[PDB]
């Protein structure tokens, strides 16, 4: 058994461990999330595909249970460990209290195994940072993130990856209430998110929308194709 | 006590195992031996000399059987070699608690290679400083195979390890085909052997072990004598 | 071949008066058709303001107090007062059931006060069952004591009969005669009688002679 | 200093400069002086605040009903060896049924506190500890140190600004072996004036009293029951 | 080059309790004050964006019915010492029937805070408060990365602690009211902190001999901002 | 006691006391408590030396680090 | 440097240093000799009094393993009493499973091999103590050992442990302790540290004696007061 | 025989050294300082000098004459929490 603390403190007070695997996410590809009264509405960008490949074993969102959707960032092989752990304790939850799990518990068992992580013996911490999208019983659309460090956090609407500050700073000056009056007119703050982000003018996006009964519906790129079209025109009219 | 479980061996900047590298020069300085396999069985030929003659040549053997029908030669150093072949002594009889059958040399190869590959990754070891040579005549047809301390494996027709082995290399190109006697593959044996020794290859100065369809054995100085006789 | 029990009698008695809580028992260790000595009481001070009267398995008996004992201990130097009379209960009853699979043959009775200086009286079943009674009397004649404390001190299947409460006075004559005749027709119930009274002054002591076959 | 890292490394003068770094450690904490007469052990600490309105740090314990410490140091660790203290004095007491004696009791502490101190990344204990007690022999003044080294003595002071206070215990202990109770205290109270600035001395709320005696439980004295014994002191001579 | 996690300095103390000590500076600051009428406990938030949440966070949680607290420093980490707090409670109830008091809630944490090491692996960035009302009364606690506790009267903890510290120490006095305990503190905050105060960006609660612990939310809240 | 000569040393001393709290100095840094106490005593003008002088040349003379570090014992 | 961290690693000429370190610390320690009359073996420490709050009788460097060993160590204490303890656990399996009182070739070797045990790896460092072993039996004499940090261990007539280590052993030589019986010793025993140790490295010190033989009938105790006063009365005529 | 210490300003160092390196630059009456120091916890004087030229900067940026509060914020994120990467101190903090 290797017994050796990796995250130690520094001498000014910081985890460096912890904020080294920070900026791995900082430059994974780029996953935008905003969340409607009634749909929520979530899709990453840079789907960089080289026409070569199977394009449904290259898939960044994946479900946890029917209701509780989950993109992310970093790099991909610590992901896909945290959902299938993820997809044990709601199925877990299942066989104890009979609910389906709400998705403010699911964000808890994912960050408080991230936390311990970041403090067991010979463990680098994990190198991702999530947005957990789910409509819950009684039917309020609400999504999260998580932090490597381990700090889950609700949002309204939020953005992670390589240039992920630049879209934040651009979904304050565009979110209003109006923005998610219809469940295409949410769709069209998306489309005009990451638009202004890393180019993936059509083809490197991929949205994904729930209508809180439904499961997940990834609309092909022929509704896209007609989404972006009316999205630059209208602004290819009032400019 | 414990251990360390932490591997000393990691990759470079330029990827590649740098201990594994250091390991392959240990195997360069070593004694030189050679392998042949011909069409009947494999003779292995080695070169053993005493530093003084205070040491009794009689007492230690560098060829040494695995089963009734596998020998097992090396070219490295001493004490790393009598471990994995009491390893390889060992491997050979699960296999025959369970079949009830002598092991194909193939499979012996399969496991002790694995035991290498095994000791190079661990916690806190350094690998191996030894290269082998396996022969054995199952169904009918021999084998040759050479392992390294990295723990892959190969199938020679005829091949050298120890020093000087890329001039034994080129030598058995010019001479190895494929039909040959083992008697006549012993008489090259020595004649690559000869390339590399001092001037007097007496019949305790080298060490030959054959197989044949009768199994291995290994030679006792009174013939081995006889081919040194009319030699060269 | 080795039976790991055996049964070496005795008889305690509490009783919960209004400011004061008496319990009592008998002094005979024995076991078999012998006499192992005439001085064995079962009145422990616990604290000074509780007692606990412990009977059975007498190898058992001796143990469990002990454990006891560490643990009031444990509970002071953890947190800076003793321990109240419904906490030892508390207490005891996660003790007597964490050997469920292998049980102390051991009746118990708590006796003492409460917070407010009114007296308590809880008793146990060899697993680590209690609630809290007026009186109780467990041991060897437990079924001989029990109905004549019904109708004296809990006034049942009486008819105009008056409802005053038991004084001080009137308990100690009440269980100095109780044992006089659960002597005569018991075997096991001893020689003298160990009374211990408390009150909210402290724990008085009092000893009884009886008959001694 | 290479040879300044871990417990186990000797250096080249023979001197493990880990040990001695945790002689460093009680050396901060504030001052307490135990002595003992023919009949009695009394020890006396010397509490310390952060605020004016935050409380101040306790340092006597009780271990037993004959035994108690006084602590100097990091407190977690006081903590670690205080419930080893009672753990060991309480099944002695479950086993033979007899007070456990003192002399007994620090032997092991001592192969206690020796085992980190020679493993790896293994820090030591700093830990101050006075011990005052009772054998079948009369009373006993033990002190420890993070080197795992217990002492025999009759008076002593250990943390912070502490060697003042034994210049005073040497010059006094020729009368230590007859008072009473009283002035036993009081030659003990003169010790922590000394160590103290020229200005505050005892106020009433930031020093505390044990006492154990022959016909006597160990008891704790605090801020209100310390002003009978801490009246009957002259003024500072200046 | 490189220490090990378990080592001690020239001048003695440690280093890594001693950088966590140093990592409590980063955090939100909260105020505690004990009042004989009962505890009030107060914090910020330190809202990073307009799309955030609000409520999501939290620094006041309850550990039992009648002992709340209040977290600084990390944050992901202090959860872990709840979790333990609110066990230890449930087993204090559990075997003896009672209520735990408010001091021995405090060492049955210090215990675990000190325990790292490469056996059996580095010490809590987090420094907490305990308010509460045990038979004693209203009482007040504050603990340590180093696992060092202390009843306190009035104490700041966060990134504006010694100046807000300086500025209790002349108001405080121990006869206070619960009423005016719950002004003054807000009067520490409005200057310590970044942004305006408001009804979003700071909450408050209060645990009271009478009824159990009770955190105030944004309707009850505000009639304390706008008579301030 | 050799280099205390040319100060005006009130009898408050104990070098016995004095060599017992200076452990590990050399012949230097002896000397060197010497110079920092005589220095002290002329920042609060006194002129006459006394016991805490020499005490608080000591802390000077081993170079501590003052880290706020009270919360002990 | 770097060859002498640990004491898993040899020097490049091929000597160990953790354990020559080690050694270093021991002579700081003050003095412990042991001399083996005729007919039983006599201890002997000279303890420093550090100061006079110390109580007259604490700290013995002077331990008592068996009913019939002795234990005189030198070195950092808190590894003496450590090596005491297993020394005394081991003569406690010697008895409990064969049945009769352990000799002291193989106790001394049992002890030896515990200490040569630390000198091997890196997560352990070696002991800072040497010491003595004596005692006597009815069958077979008196005996007398000594064991180094290295841990070898060797016989000895007359041995010295502690700051002067040869300015001990330099008049052990001129007694004659192959005739002398175990009385005349004690004296002799204490003159030959009232040489040592200048009054001006320390004020004051104690003497301390320890003593086995078939005199004290084979048991190991200290010696009474009234025989180290005798030596104590033969300490101020080694100034003629 | 001195060994003069220099560590890094506590709090009201830092609140020190900003009212030096800002007396001679056109700024908003109406800011304060001491809450800029509470963001800069383990900070050097140098890096405190770097922050009052920084936003002065942001005025110049845009075109007006005298700094805001928000400019010496938009400073110190760029300067404390952006520049984090390289710091200079923590590995000199224990003078390796």
């Amino acid at each position: 058994s290797y017994d050796r603390a990796i995250t130690v403190f520094s001498p000014d007070g910081h985890l460096f461990q912890v904020e080294y695997a920070q900026e791995a996410v900082k430059k994974g590809s780029t996953a935008v999330g905003v969340r409607g009264r009634d749909i929520v509405v979530l899709g990453v960008e840079k789907k960089s595909v080289a026409k070569l490949q199977d394009e449904r074993t290259v898939r960044k969102i994946c479900a946890l249970d029917d209701n509780v959707c989950m993109a992310f960032a970093g790099l991909t092989a610590d992901a896909r460990i945290v959902i299938n752990r993820a997809r044990v304790e709601c199925q877990s939850h299942r066989l104890t209290v009979e609910d389906p799990v709400t998705v403010e518990y699911i964000t808890r068992y994912i960050a408080s195994l991230k936390q311990r992580y970041t403090q067991s013996n010979g463990r680098r911490p994990f190198g991702i940072s999530a947005l957990i999208v789910g409509f819950d019983f009684d039917g309020t659309p609400r999504l999260y993130q998580t932090d490597p460090s381990g700090t889950y956090h609700a949002w309204k609407a939020n953005a992670i990856g390589r240039g992920a500050k630049s879209v934040r700073e651009f979904l304050e000056k565009n979110y209003t209430d109006e923005a998610i009056e219809t469940d295409d007119l949410t769709i069209k703050l998306v489309i005009k998110a990451l638009l202004e982000v890393v180019q993936s003018g059509g083809k490197n996006i991929e949205l994904a929308v729930m209508r809180r009964d439904q499961s997940l519906k990834i609309l092909n790129p022929e509704e896209i194709e007609k989404y972006v079209a009316e999205i630059e025109k209208e602004k290819e009219e009032n400019e | 006590e414990r251990g360390y479980s932490f591997s000393l061996t990691t990759f470079s900047p330029s990827g590649k195992l740098v201990q594994i590298e250091y390991a392959l020069a240990a195997v360069a300085g070593g004694a030189p031996s050679v392998g042949i396999k011909a069409a009947n069985g494999v003779v292995l030929a080695t070169e053993k000399k005493q530093k003084s003659i205070l040491y009794d040549e009689r007492s230690v053997h560098k060829v040494e059987p695995i089963t009734k029908h596998i020998g097992l030669v090396y070219s490295g150093m001493g004490p790393d070699y009598r471990v994995l072949v009491h390893r390889a002594r060992k491997l050979a009889q699960q296999y025959y608690l369970v079949y009830q059958e002598p092991i194909p040399t193939a499979q012996l190869v399969q496991r002790v290679a694995s035991v290498m590959q095994e000791y190079t990754q661990s916690g806190g070891v350094r690998p191996f400083g030894v290269s082998l040579l396996i022969c054995g005549w199952n169904e009918g047809r021999p084998y040759l195979f050479q392992s390294d301390p990295s723990g892959a494996y190969f199938a020679w027709k005829a091949t050298a390890m120890g020093k000087n082995y890329v001039n034994g290399k080129t030598f058995l190109e010019k001479r190895y085909n494929e039909d040959l006697e083992l008697e006549d593959a012993i008489h090259t044996a020595i004649l690559t052997l000869k390339e590399s020794f001092e001037g007097q290859m007496t019949e305790d100065n080298i060490e030959v072990g054959i197989c044949n369809e009768a199994g291995f054995r290994r030679l006792t100085p009174t013939e081995v004598k006889d081919y040194l006789a009319a030699i060269a | 071949r080795f039976s790991p029990y055996v049964f070496n009698g005795g008889t305690i008695l509490a009783i919960a008066g209004e400011d004061f809580a008496i319990v009592a028992s008998d002094t005979r260790l024995s076991e078999g058709f012998s006499i192992h000595t005439r001085d064995s009481p079962k009145c422990y001070k616990l604290t000074d303001k509780t007692v606990i009267g412990c009977s059975g398995f007498h190898g058992d008996c001796l143990t469990l107090t002990k454990i006891i004992e560490a643990r009031l201990k444990m509970y002071k130097h953890s947190n800076n007062k003793a321990m109240t009379t419904g906490a030892i209960a508390a207490m005891l009853s996660t003790i007597l059931y964490s050997r469920r699979f292998f049980p102390y043959y051991v009746y118990n009775i708590i006796g003492g006060l409460d917070e407010e200086g009114k007296g308590a009286v809880y008793s146990f079943d060899p697993v680590g069952s209690y609630q809290r009674d007026s009186f109780k009397a467990g041991g060897s004649a437990s079924a001989m004591l029990q109905p004549l404390l019904d109708n004296q001190v809990g006034f049942k299947n009486m008819q105009n009969v008056e409802h005053v409460p038991l004084s001080l006075d009137r308990a100690m004559r009440l269980v100095k005669d109780v044992f006089i005749s659960a002597a005569e027709r018991d075997v096991y119930t001893g020689d003298a009688l160990r009374i211990c009274i408390v009150t909210k002054e402290g724990i008085r002591e009092e000893t009884v002679s009886l008959r001694k076959d | 200093n290479q040879y300044d890292n871990d417990v186990t490394v000797w250096s080249p003068q023979g001197r493990i400069h880990q040990i001695e770094y945790a002689m460093e450690a009680v050396k901060q904490g504030s001052a307490t002086v135990g002595l003992k007469s023919k009949t009695h052990a009394v020890l006396v600490a010397l509490k310390r605040a952060q605020s004016e309105l935050a409380a101040h740090q306790k340092k006597i314990l009780h271990v037993d009903n004959h035994i108690g410490i006084s602590i100097a140091g990091l407190t977690a660790d006081a903590r670690l060896l205080c419930n080893f203290m009672r753990q060991e004095c309480l099944d002695s007491r479950f086993v033979f049924d007899r007070p456990l004696p003192v002399s007994r009791l620090v032997s092991l502490i001592g192969s206690k506190t020796q085992i980190p101190t020679q493993r790896y990344g293994r820090r030591p204990y700093g830990v101050g500890l006075l011990i005052a007690g009772y054998d079948d022999m009369g009373p006993h003044i033990f002190q420890t140190c993070p080197s795992a080294n217990y002492f025999d003595c009759r008076a002593m002071s250990i943390g912070a600004r502490s060697q003042s206070a034994r210049t005073y215990l040497e010059r006094h202990m020729s009368e230590f072996m007859e008072c009473n109770l009283n002035e036993l205290v009081k030659h003990g109270l003169r010790a922590l004036r000394e160590t103290l600035p020229a200005e505050q001395d005892l106020t009433t709320k930031n020093v505390s009293i044990g006492i154990v005696g022959k016909d006597l439980e160990f008891t704790i004295y605090d801020d209100d029951d310390v002003s009978p014994f801490l009246e009957g002191l002259e003024e500072r001579p200046q | 080059y490189d220490r090990g996690v378990n080592t001690f300095s020239p001048e003695g103390r440690l280093f890594q309790v001693e950088y966590a000590i140093e990592a409590i500076k980063l955090g939100s600051t909260a105020i505690g004050i004990q009042t004989s009428e009962g505890v009030c406990l107060a914090v910020e938030k330190r809202i990073t964006s307009p799309l955030m949440e609000p409520s999501s966070i939290e620094k006041i949680v309850e550990i039992d019915a009648h002992i709340g607290c209040a977290m600084s420093g990390l944050i992901a980490d202090a959860k872990t010492l709840i979790d333990k707090a609110r066990v230890e409670t449930q087993n204090h109830w559990f075997t003896y029937n009672e209520t735990m008091t408010v001091e021995s809630v405090t060492q049955a944490v210090s215990n675990l805070a000190l325990q790292f090491g490469e056996e059996d692996s580095r010490p809590f960035g987090v420094a907490l408060l305990f308010g509460g009302v045990d038979e004693k009364g209203p009482q007040l606690f504050h603990m340590d990365p180093s696992g060092t506790f202390v009843q306190c009267d009035a104490r700041a903890i966060g990134s504006a602690s010694e100046g807000a510290q300086s500025s209790l120490q002349e108001v405080y006095h121990k006869s206070m009211t619960l009423k005016e305990a719950i002004k003054s503190s807000l009067i520490i905050l409005k200057q310590v902190m970044e942004e305006k105060l408001n009804a979003t960006n700071i909450e408050l609660a209060t645990v009271q001999p009478g009824q159990n612990f009770h955190m105030f939310t944004k309707e009850e809240l505000e009639e304390v901002i706008k008579d301030i | 006691q050799i280099h205390s000569r040319k100060m005006n040393v009130s009898p408050d001393v104990n070098y016995e006391e004095l060599a017992r709290c200076t452990d590990d100095f050399n012949g230097a840094q002896c000397k060197a408590v010497c110079v920092e106490a005589g220095m002290i005593a002329l920042r609060r003008g006194a002129t006459e030396l006394t016991h805490e002088d020499y005490m608080e040349g000591i802390l000077e003379v081993q170079a501590k680090k003052k880290a706020n570090l009270q919360y002990y014992a | 440097t770097g060859y002498d961290l640990s004491a898993s690693t040899f020097s490049p000429d091929g000597r160990v240093f953790q354990v020559e370190y080690a050694m270093k610390a021991v002579e700081n320690s003050s003095t412990a000799i042991g001399i083996r009359c005729k007919d039983g073996v006599v201890f002997g420490v000279e303890k420093l009094v550090l100061s006079k709050l110390y109580e007259e009788g604490s700290n013995k460097r002077l331990f008592n393993v068996d009913r019939h060993v002795g234990m005189a160590v030198a070195g950092l204490l808190a590894d003496a009493r450590s090596l005491a303890d297993i020394a005394r656990e081991e003569a406690s399996n010697f008895r409990s499973n064969f049945g009769y009182n352990i000799p002291l070739k193989h106790l001394a070797d049992r002890v030896a091999m515990y200490v040569h045990a630390y000198t091997l790896y890196s997560a352990v460092r070696p002991f800072g103590c040497s010491f003595m072993l004596g005692s006597y039996s009815v069958n077979d004499g008196a005996q007398l050992y000594m064991i180094d940090p290295s841990g070898v261990s060797y016989g000895y007539w007359g041995c010295a442990i502690g700051k002067a280590r040869q300015a001990a052993k330099t008049e052990i030589e001129k007694l004659q302790m192959k005739e002398m019986t175990c009385r005349d010793i004690v004296k002799e025993v204490a003159k030959i540290i009232y040489i040592v140790h200048d009054e001006v490295k320390d004020k004051a010190f104690e003497l301390e004696l320890s003593w086995v033989g078939e005199l004290t009938n084979g048991r190991h105790e200290i010696v009474p007061k009234d025989i180290r006063e005798e030596a104590e009365k033969y300490a101020k005529e080694s100034l003629k | 025989d001195r060994k003069i210490e220099f560590s890094l300003p506590d709090l009201e160092g830092r609140t020190h050294i900003f009212k030096i390196h800002a007396r001679s630059m056109s700024v908003e009456r109406d800011i304060r300082f001491e809450l800029l120091a509470r963001l800069c916890p383990n900070s050097t004087g140098a890096e405190i000098r770097s922050v009052c030229t920084e936003a002065g900067m942001f005025a110049i940026r845009a075109r007006r004459k005298i700094a805001t509060e928000k400019d010496f914020l938009e400073a110190v994120n760029k300067v404390i929490k952006s520049y984090a990467k390289f710091s200079a101190t923590p590995r000199y903090m224990t003078y390796n």
